[PDB]
């Protein structure tokens, strides 16, 4: 068993060097370059007195959710810096929180091991404890909405478990991680998810099946951050060491490293723009980077947070991006 | 030991289509959804809903 | 304040 | 007199180094702590006394001007009423949010529960805009009994005037002189007396209890301490001491004019308080890390 | 516009919520618990209990403490220490009777040089280079009677001698301090944990009472 399973590795590494023909980058150097992307901070939502760790952007491109540890959760008006919301969180330490896609439901977690899930439209008019998911040791990473009737959350246990809020048990138990799993992305079809963990390996998850239907390990320290590209056929990882690398799920391939030498910072949130070419990745240096998917150009900067970004979101729509520090301030930009 | 075998047998059978391939069809997307990414392409401060 | 006469 | 043309040409530059430094002090300290970073109750006391030392010189150059050509107010009677208003105000203020911030140091140190508990943004609100009221209140003479008076040889002075409220020349001669007794005495005792004690006794026992406490670990928060103490005490006291002196022998200054020194003393001691009020924001504000570090990332 | 004047009256009532819960939140000391393996976690909070994470809250002497416990926490420390950056103390817990014991996962690893080396890892953790350190000593009582029994030659073999209660514990609390390498802004408050009744939860209190002051200093320029 030990003998075959250091060749069964070596298999995967040997079958790779046949698959890997030519580079994404050597391919995309005659396409036209994105260039310099001036992004402006149309508003700052100053409503957190806190650092903020976690936001999630709405369907409709108006609603967003913000989490910090002072103990509220808070619905953002991004158009007018309208509070829609303001949740008293049982547990003041958040470093996650997901907004339902239907809109009617906003679910948090943290170092509680609680991910709570909050009605938005309750009848008298004030956000109720809808449901509390219990059954994590380790810490709320990252929880994602499938939908309103099942939720999919990455723990510090090393192992992300599907959640159902009606039955309030867990669906089904992903295992296979090594290290603490710290960001999870859904697909757009919310078939298939990964997990990012410490052990520097992104794992492709079946939500049906259960079971990781495909290993990455291209990274060297702690994976923080992970998104899918917008066509669902690649993904973009965020690690400690400084550097986004781009897996294909269809070619088993580390396809492109978007590293700098300027940049020695770890990377905490990563994410996509609708077309996917501008990879807005954060990072520990007070400043967000644009980089170009397809060739790793930095093409733009969003420089402007006093402490360190945490969170970074794509809306749907592609109309702003919200990006979220630890001075308690979220910025908008275009 | 034997959980990790399995899970590894698993992935070993996969299609690993060529990077070649993959990294032409992912240029593809962005081609065809560049027309509507509004942080590629700006757009005037009409249809921007932040000003 | 101002010593002024 | 070489020396007298020198004792009266240096309060001119002395205002305009006063002046230049104030308004780049005020102005740094206001786009910093009032704009880049969270509100505190210091930081508010901070903004506050900012705003003061910024609003007084910032009418500066008008009483440059005016002490330039020998105290003639070369601009109109609302001109003049205007500045010499905010010029009182922004200097009452001052010495006030001087008191007040060591009052509050003070709460601070001695009662840290307190100070953790029942000092909030919006009591701090409340209790620094009182003293602006308090200054206010204190600057209502200058309101109303503050005109323009021309003398014939055709230079313009404004100063006191009681010609309408007298109407009888003893009668406004012994108003003019009351209220006057009762502006010096009121500028000693609320404008010196009350912040000075204050200032002393609160600076005094934070020194006694982080003495007793041992939390000095180096020489800096002790020559903090005493630098605010020496610059408040040896800028102000000059001024108030030459008021109350000008005040208590008033009578034989409008009469014969016995002491004429006071006439030509008023002017440097002025000028250092103006000093004084224009090195607060250096004094006060730019020895927080914090600030200093905000402003070399700014 | 009528209509988002309602919306935009909603915000400004929900602001006002916000402030006032925010001043609440912020006249109640945060204190963290560190420190595993029977150090006396368990023993501290029960004479302090008046009134996931373990969150506790009880007011003494008209002061608000919020303490914190993340014994629970198996994971990594650091991918979640960065979440307590700003609390007002940290709350060590070290058996004192720790030395001749040894820790039940790894027993070729001494459990009081285990308590050092995480010690040493939040004394230099880059989240806390300026909070305080209330050190505690847990199980005194114990120690008094076993240092007779067990030197500290298993443990600390530079020791001296004068296998005494007085003596080796200040030895052992002096090990502690010299692991904190930033010196003249972080100091560590150590004490033995007392049986008698108040005295325990006086010395946090005159501990987060001194940290608080320094804290007002530094905003303030005085420091």
């Amino acid at each position: 068993l030990r003998q075959e399973a250091e060749q069964l590795k070596n298999q995967i590494r040997d079958a790779r060097k046949a698959c890997a023909d030519a580079t994404l980058s050597q391919i995309t150097n005659n396409i036209d370059p994105v260039g310099r992307i001036q992004m402006r901070t149309r508003r700052t939502l100053r409503g957190h007195l806190a650092k903020i760790y976690a936001m999630h952007w709405g369907t409709d491109s108006r609603l967003l959710v913000s989490a910090s540890q002072d103990g509220k959760l808070i619905i953002w008006d991004s158009y007018t810096t309208n509070k829609v919301h303001a949740i008293p969180l049982r547990s003041s330490w958040v470093m996650t929180c997901a907004y339902a896609p239907s809109g009617n439901y906003v679910a948090c977690g943290g170092l509680d091991n609680i991910c709570s899930i909050y009605n938005l439209k309750t009848r008298e008019g004030n956000v109720r404890v809808s449901r509390e998911l219990a059954g994590h040791t380790g810490y709320l990473s990252c929880c994602r909405f499938l939908d309103d009737n099942q939720i999919v959350t990455s723990s510090g246990d090393t192992t992300c478990a599907l959640w159902d809020i009606e039955t309030g048990q867990q669906t089904t138990t992903f295992t296979g991680h090594t290290g603490d799993v710290m960001s999870l992305s859904l697909a757009p079809d919310t078939r298939l998810f990964v997990s990012g963990a410490c052990d520097a390996s992104a794992k492709l998850w079946d939500v049906r099946e259960g079971m990781c239907r495909q290993t990455f390990t291209g990274h060297e320290s702690d994976i923080n951050a992970i998104c899918f590209f917008p066509n669902g056929n690649a993904f973009a990882t965020g690690s400690d060491d400084a550097t986004c690398r781009l897996f294909d799920l269809r070619a088993d391939q580390e396809l492109m490293t978007y590293s700098h030498d300027n940049i020695i910072c770890g990377i905490t949130s990563v994410s996509f723009s609708k077309s996917g070419r501008l990879l807005l990745a954060g990072y520990d240096d007070f400043n967000c980077n644009v980089w170009d998917a397809l060739k790793a150009d930095r093409a733009g900067v969003l420089a402007g947070h006093d402490n360190r970004v945490s969170c970074l979101g794509v809306t749907d729509d592609g109309m702003a991006v919200a990006t979220g520090s630890w001075d308690s301030f979220l910025k908008i930009w275009n | 030991a034997r959980k990790l075998v399995e899970q590894l047998k698993m992935e070993a059978n996969i299609d690993r289509i060529k990077v070649s391939k993959a990294a032409a069809d992912l240029m593809a997307y962005c081609e065809a959804h560049a027309k509507e990414d509004p942080l590629l392409t700006p757009v005037p401060a009409s249809e921007n809903p932040f000003r | 304040m101002l010593f002024i006469i | 007199s070489a020396g007298y043309t020198v004792l009266r040409i240096l309060p001119l530059v002395v205002l305009g180094v006063t002046f230049v430094l104030g308004v780049l002090g005020n102005g740094l300290v206001i786009w910093v702590a009032g704009f880049r970073m969270t509100r505190t109750v210091t930081t508010i006391c901070y903004l506050n006394l900012a705003l003061a030392d910024f609003s007084f010189t910032a009418t500066l150059p008008f009483l440059i001007v005016s002490m330039a050509m020998g105290e003639k107010w070369p601009f109109g009677w609302f001109l003049c009423k205007l500045i010499h208003i905010v010029v009182d105000i922004n200097l009452f203020g001052s010495v006030f949010l001087i008191g007040f911030i060591a009052l509050d140091r003070c709460i601070c140190v001695l009662h840290p529960v307190w100070a953790q508990n029942h000092r909030t943004v919006s009591l701090a609100m409340k209790v620094i805009v009182g003293p602006w009221i308090l200054a206010l209140v204190l600057t209502l003479p200058v309101f109303l009994f503050l005109t323009t008076v021309t003398i014939p040889n055709g230079d313009t002075y404004c100063t006191f005037n009681f010609a309408s409220w007298g109407g009888t020349p003893e009668e406004r001669l012994k108003v003019a002189i009351t209220m006057l007794t009762a502006r010096g005495i009121i500028r000693f005792v609320i404008g010196f007396l009350l912040p000075m004690s204050i200032v002393a006794i609160c600076y005094g026992l934070i020194a006694a209890k982080i003495h007793k406490k041992g939390m000095i670990k180096s020489s800096r928060p002790l020559r903090v301490l005493t630098a605010v103490v020496a610059s408040f005490f040896i800028c102000w006291f000059p001024f108030q001491l030459v008021a109350l002196l000008g005040t208590v022998w008033l009578k034989e200054m409008l009469f014969y004019g016995k002491y004429k020194i006071i006439d030509i003393l008023v002017n440097p001691t002025s000028s250092l308080a103006f000093f004084n009020s224009c090195l607060n924001p250096m004094l006060y504000v730019f020895v927080g890390q914090d600030f200093r570090e905000r402003l070399i990332h700014s | 516009s009528a209509e988002d004047k309602a919306a935009a009256e909603r915000s400004k009532m929900i602001d006002k919520n916000l402030r006032e819960d925010g001043e609440k939140a912020a006249r109640e000391v945060k204190l963290l618990l560190l420190g595993a393996g029977e150090s006396g976690k368990n023993t501290i909070v029960k004479q302090m209990k008046i009134i996931g994470i373990v969150e506790t809250h009880f007011t003494f002497k008209d002061l608000h403490f919020k303490m914190f416990d993340v014994g629970a926490q198996r994971s990594e420390r650091k991918k979640w220490i960065h979440c307590f950056e700003g609390v007002t103390a940290i709350i060590f817990c070290v058996a004192l009777s720790a030395y001749d014991l040894v820790l039940a996962e790894d027993e070729e690893m001494n459990r009081m040089h285990a308590s050092m080396k995480l010690f040493d890892s939040i004394c230099n953790n880059k989240w806390f280079t300026d909070t305080s350190i209330i050190l505690f000593l847990n199980k005194k009582d114990l120690f008094e009677e076993k240092i007779t029994h067990s030197p500290l030659t298993i443990c600390f073999p530079e020791y001296t001698g004068a296998n005494k209660y007085d003596e080796a514990a200040s030895y052992i609390q002096s090990k502690f301090e010299d692991l904190n390498k930033r010196k003249d802004t972080k100091e560590i408050y150590t004490h033995f944990t007392c049986s008698t009744d108040t005295k325990n939860v006086q010395f946090v209190f005159d501990a987060v009472t001194d940290v608080i002051i320094k804290n007002n200093l530094k905003d303030c320029g005085l420091f």
